[PDB]
């Protein structure tokens, strides 16, 4: 089925403090009023092209939706990416894994031909992701704070902080997540243009954007 | 000063600008990242065994912050000279990735690592490209490998006619017959093993003795910056005057405390116009504000040379405090806009002459001084208004005013192409 | 343009002396100003004072005339006037207006206490006293109305312009966005000035919109060009500025000179 | 200065705001002229015959 | 590279020829105005009573 996303997808671009200014970006973001793909499996995970940088939802607040797999072409011939949690701790590795039909995950792994980095860090909750690649910078943005606005629908505001950067260098054209052994929106982003306001604290609190109607 | 701005020996009763001032800096200040990642170089130069040079060992290195300068200064290397790049500035340049070259060679083959050479093992064993490595660095051994290494453990390549290509390592262990014609017109004998042993022996000279060498080459350029030195830093101050860095963000200004609050990622604010208002360095984590350094430009005023010598200075909208004959000076008039030196001040108020600003002016007029005061609007009377008086004028004058007033000025042309 | 950097300023130094026309012009505007307002004001070559009683024939002018109480001494419309309306990083600054705003209200006080009490005879030689009737009469003769119907219909014209009076007081007090225009001057003003210091971090096709980090990059060779550049377009941006300058002092005095007019006409005499 | 053009945009866009002062003079000037119009002709509240 | 020097001389020199021309005009309309003023000074004060 199709989902229509009302405000969702607006984050931090920069790393710049402001205080009651109203500011006018030119970056790519998730265009308002837009579609996202949602998915139900529950009692599937296809494959999704990549297309610079993708978002990602989910509604589940249990260690089932666990890794992502990342790549072109999900073989020992190229490096694969990895991000799994074991309850703890989070790893990345961008390591050459084998092909995975149907990978188990949850408290896989094939081969480790050429492992050259490694990486350790730390109504339901919805915990929303935006991935982005910029010059061989790969980010990674998260949020874990739901709103309760409206019952069924993720409607409301919220921002995005970052909180992984990594100087890699990499580029991928592929990616699926993983479960384990016994339902998530996806959307693409686009070039568009915001206009954001600012807190006296500096946290964004309105965004309205600049290619959707006369009014904007 | 005013003589020369106006380009001219004569000068007229006002007020004049001359220049500007601008507060000097003082010492600079540095600030960097508070924990480094050593890279572990110790397990590289002081390894426990060196493998033979016809199989010499890799290793790539990168995302690291090691420094040079603790290993140029050291004294235990046989040698230690590089190619096109000063050591001294090692700790300025970053590098996408550094690949080392481990092994060890006899003592006299020392000339043979160097781009362009002819020898031995410099074109059939380990060839450097005809293009710039990062340098060679060797030292003696025989403590560890002439003394207690291995009798035949260190090998080299006796194989010719297969010039290596650069970075190239042949550990194919393959005995040397051609079974063709150009060996004695036979096959299967002229065999000879490729390898063979370097010949040793307790204080047997200097051209024999095992020497360790590692050969590093830095790849530049090539990528996103991975590799780089560290970098020193220093204390700070506050309330003076300072050029400043703080991880990048060079700037000139005086540093004060602030309340802002930061939320955990931001790195520094600012207002409007990439104007930086507050910094947060790294090892104290704690939010600070610069404001710019004051300045601004001087003025004079003067009754004119005919009258006489002496002037009035006046500095614009600083606080007189600190303005550094004119850094103590004759009595400080501190006004709203800046302050007065030169003249005196009174509470008596006349007539205003020379202009200056907020409401007070300068001039000698109501001994031989200049005097600021506050100027009076006017004289100053009441009427005693009441509701049966009236007042009739008896007598009357007539007088006769003059005004001027232009109505053209001169008609000009230009040449274009000419000028 | 240099930001204390030595190149710079011997790059500079060889384009010629526009710095002294743009500081001349500067000047020589700021002097404008000042006289604009010495002339528009300073009409009159005493302070007269009111008298401390008041008993002006029936009117009154308790709303207009300056309040001892307040500190800056400035009547009623005038604190809701001030109330009303509503507004150094780079080498910029700000000179203070020679005639602060007590003076101008002492001024504006002596005019109107000029007019209370002497009338038009105080703008041609000596201030004459004279009741604030006999003036009145004197102001209907003039415009054709016999003086004889003021003295047969007096307190009603006091109750019509008391009753005038607390109505425009009620409306500047209420309905606001009556002062449009000097909010539209200062808002031009200081965008002018903002978008004048935005210009200063665009690129102008150079490497970066930074010297410091521009000239410690690179070596010299090219980096004469790139500074070259930037100071060729932030002269010109600049340049821009001073001629807007110019343009807006102009309509400025313009004005400034009807109101002068206005106020020397219609003020000291009958129009 | 570009006329439908990508990259020219690109430069244009890389020295500064020129556009947005122009532009915002010239409609200036324009509800000027409009307001000169109708002020120094609509003088009169009603429409005598 | 002479047309090069050139071309940086005549670009300097365009320059500075434009802003005397632009100082020139602002001059000739205040000017102007000082004039129509004396003028209407003139025609009212003189040719009869003010
Ligand atoms: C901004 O941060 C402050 C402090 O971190 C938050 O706390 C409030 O601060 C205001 C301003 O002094 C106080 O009036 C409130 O009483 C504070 N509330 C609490 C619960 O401490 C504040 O909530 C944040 N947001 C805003 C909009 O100020
Ligand atoms: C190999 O080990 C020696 C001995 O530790 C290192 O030389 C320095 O030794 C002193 C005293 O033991 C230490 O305090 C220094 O830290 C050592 N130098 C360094 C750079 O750590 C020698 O440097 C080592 N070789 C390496 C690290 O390549
Ligand atoms: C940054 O490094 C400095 C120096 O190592 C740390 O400063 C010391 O912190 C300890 C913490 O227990 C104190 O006991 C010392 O007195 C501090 N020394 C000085 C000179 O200040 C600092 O804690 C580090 N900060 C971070 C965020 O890593
Ligand atoms: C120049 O700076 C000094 C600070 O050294 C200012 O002194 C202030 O004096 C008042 C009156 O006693 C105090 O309430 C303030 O606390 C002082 N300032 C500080 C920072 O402590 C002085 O006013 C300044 N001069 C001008 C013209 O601003
Ligand atoms: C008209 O009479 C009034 C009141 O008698 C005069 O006003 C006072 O005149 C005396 C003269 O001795 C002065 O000392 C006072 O200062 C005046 N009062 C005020 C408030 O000015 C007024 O001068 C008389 N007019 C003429 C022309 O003699
Ligand atoms: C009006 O004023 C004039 C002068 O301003 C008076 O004329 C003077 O009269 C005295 C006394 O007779 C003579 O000494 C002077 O020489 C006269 N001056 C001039 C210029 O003629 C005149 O008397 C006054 N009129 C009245 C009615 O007071
Ligand atoms: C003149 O007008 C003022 C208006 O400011 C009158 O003062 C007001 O009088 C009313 C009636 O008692 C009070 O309710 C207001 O509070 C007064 N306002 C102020 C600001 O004091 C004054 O009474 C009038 N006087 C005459 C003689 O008409
Ligand atoms: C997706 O877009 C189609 C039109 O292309 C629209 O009909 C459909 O409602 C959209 N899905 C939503 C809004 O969930
Ligand atoms: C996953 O579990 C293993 C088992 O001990 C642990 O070593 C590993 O650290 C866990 N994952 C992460 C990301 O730490
Ligand atoms: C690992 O990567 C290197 C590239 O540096 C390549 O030469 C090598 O063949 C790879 N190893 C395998 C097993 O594919
Ligand atoms: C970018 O993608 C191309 C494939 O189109 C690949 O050849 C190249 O190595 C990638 N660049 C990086 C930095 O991974
Ligand atoms: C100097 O000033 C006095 C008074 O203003 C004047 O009389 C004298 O002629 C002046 N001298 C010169 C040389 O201008
Ligand atoms: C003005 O008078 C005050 C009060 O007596 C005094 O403190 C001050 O010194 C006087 N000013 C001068 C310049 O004498």
């Amino acid at each position: 089925a199709y989902t229509n996303s009302f405000t969702r997808g607006v984050y931090y671009p920069d790393k710049v403090f402001r205080s009651s200014v109203l500011h006018s970006t030119q970056d790519l973001f998730l265009p308002f009023f837009s579609n996202v793909t949602w998915f139900h499996a529950i009692h599937d995970n296809p494959v999704l092209p990549f297309n610079d940088g993708v978002y990602f939802a989910s509604t589940e607040k249990s260690n089932i939706i666990r890794g992502w797999i990342f790549g072109t072409t999900l073989d020992s011939k190229t490096q694969s990416l990895l991000i799994v949690n074991n309850a703890t701790n989070v790893v990345i590795k961008v390591c050459e894994f084998q092909f995975c039909n149907d990978p188990f995950l949850g408290v896989v792994y094939s081969s480790a031909n050429n492992c050259t980095f490694e990486y350790v860090s730390q109504f339901k909750n919805l915990r929303e992701f935006v991935f982005k690649n910029i010059d061989g910078y790969f980010k990674i943005y998260s949020k874990h704070t739901p709103i309760n606005l409206v019952r069924d629908l993720p409607q409301g505001f919220s921002a995005l902080e970052p909180l992984v950067d990594l100087p890699i260098g990499i580029n991928i054209t592929r990616f699926q997540t993983l479960l384990a052994l016994h339902a998530y929106y996806v959307g693409y982003l686009q070039p568009r243009t915001f206009l954001l306001k600012y807190n006296e604290n500096g946290t964004i609190t309105d965004a309205v954007d600049c290619a959707l109607d006369p009014l904007s | 000063e005013t003589k020369c701005t106006l380009k001219s020996f004569t000068v007229e009763k006002g007020i004049y600008q001359t220049s500007n001032f601008r507060v000097q800096p003082t010492e600079s200040i540095v600030r960097f990242p508070n924990i480094t990642n050593l890279c572990p170089f110790g397990e590289v130069f002081n390894a426990t065994r060196f493998a033979s040079v016809y199989a010499w060992n890799r290793k790539r290195i990168s995302n690291c912050v090691a420094d040079y300068s603790v290993l140029y200064n050291s004294a235990s290397f046989s040698t230690f000279k590089c190619y096109g790049v000063s050591p001294t500035k090692l700790n300025d340049l970053c590098f996408t990735n550094v690949y080392a070259d481990s092994f060890v060679i006899r003592g006299d083959e020392v000339r043979q690592i160097a781009p362009g050479q002819t020898g031995k093992i410099a074109d059939y064993n380990y060839k450097l490209p005809d293009d710039f490595t990062g340098c060679v660095i060797a030292w003696n051994s025989n403590n560890l490998d002439s003394k207690v290494g291995g009798n035949y453990n260190y090998l080299y390549r006796l194989f010719r006619k297969s010039n290596l290509k650069p970075f190239e390592r042949d550990i194919s262990t393959e005995i040397y017959q051609a079974g063709s014609t150009p060996c004695n017109g036979v096959e299967g004998f002229n065999c000879y093993f490729p390898l063979q042993s370097y010949g040793f022996q307790p204080t047997n000279g200097v051209g024999y003795q095992p020497y360790r060498v590692v050969v590093l080459s830095f790849e530049l350029l090539h990528a996103p910056a991975t590799v780089c030195g560290p970098k020193k830093s220093t204390n700070l101050v506050k309330n003076k005057c300072v050029n400043f860095n703080f991880n990048g963000l060079t700037g000139t200004g005086v540093l004060t405390e602030s309340n802002k609050k930061f939320l955990p990622f931001q790195q520094f604010g600012r207002d409007i116009a990439d104007t930086t208002d507050a910094v947060r360095d790294p090892q104290t984590l704690e939010i600070l504000d610069i404001t710019p350094c004051s300045f601004g430009g001087v003025s004079v005023i003067t009754p004119g040379t005919n009258t006489s010598n002496q002037v009035a200075v006046l500095y614009q909208g600083v606080n007189c405090t600190e303005v550094p004959v004119y850094s103590t000076g004759s009595n400080v008039f501190q006004t709203r806009a800046g302050c007065l030196i030169g003249a005196e001040h009174v509470n008596n108020s006349y007539e205003c002459d020379i202009p200056i600003g907020a409401g007070i002016c300068a001039s000698y007029q109501t001994s031989q001084s200049i005097i600021a005061y506050t100027m009076s609007l006017g004289a100053e009377n009441s009427v005693a208004y009441s509701n049966n008086s009236i007042a009739i004028p008896t007598n009357f004058t007539i007088s006769v005013t003059t005004e001027i007033l232009p109505v053209s000025m001169t008609k000009t042309s230009v040449d274009c192409t000419m000028y | 343009i240099c930001g204390d950097s030595t190149e710079c300023s011997n790059l500079l130094l060889q384009y010629g002396s526009f710095c002294t026309q743009l500081n001349r012009a500067l000047t020589g505007i700021a002097v404008e100003q000042d006289k604009n307002t010495q002339e528009v004001f300073a009409q009159v070559k005493q302070i007269y004072k009111t008298p401390p009683i008041k008993d002006f024939g029936g009117f009154n002018f308790s709303q207009i005339l300056p309040d001892p109480s307040k500190p800056s001494k400035r009547s009623f419309i005038e604190d809701l006037l001030f109330n009303k309306v509503t507004l150094k990083f780079n080498g910029l600054t700000v000179l203070p207006p020679l005639l602060t705003d007590e003076m101008i209200a002492q001024y504006t006080s002596a005019l109107l206490a000029g007019t209370i009490t002497s009338g038009w005879t105080f703008g041609a030689g000596a201030a004459l006293q004279i009741p604030f009737a006999m003036q009145m009469a004197y102001r209907f003769n003039g415009i054709g109305v016999t003086q004889n119907v003021l003295y047969e219909n007096q307190k009603l014209i006091a109750n019509q312009f008391n009753s005038a009076i607390g109505k425009i007081q009620d409306s500047l007090s209420s309905t606001a966005s009556a002062l449009g225009k000097l909010q539209d001057v200062v808002n031009q003003n200081a965008q002018a000035l903002n978008t004048l210091v935005k210009q200063l971090s665009s690129n102008f096709g150079a490497i970066s919109s930074v010297l410091n980090d521009i000239l410690s990059r690179l070596d010299p060779p090219e980096a004469e060009v790139q500074i070259d550049r930037l100071i060729t377009g932030r002269l010109q941006s600049l340049q821009t500025y001073v001629t807007q300058q110019l343009i807006r002092a102009a309509e400025i005095r313009a004005s400034a000179n009807l109101a002068a007019t206005k106020m020397s006409e219609c003020v000291l005499g009958q129009s």
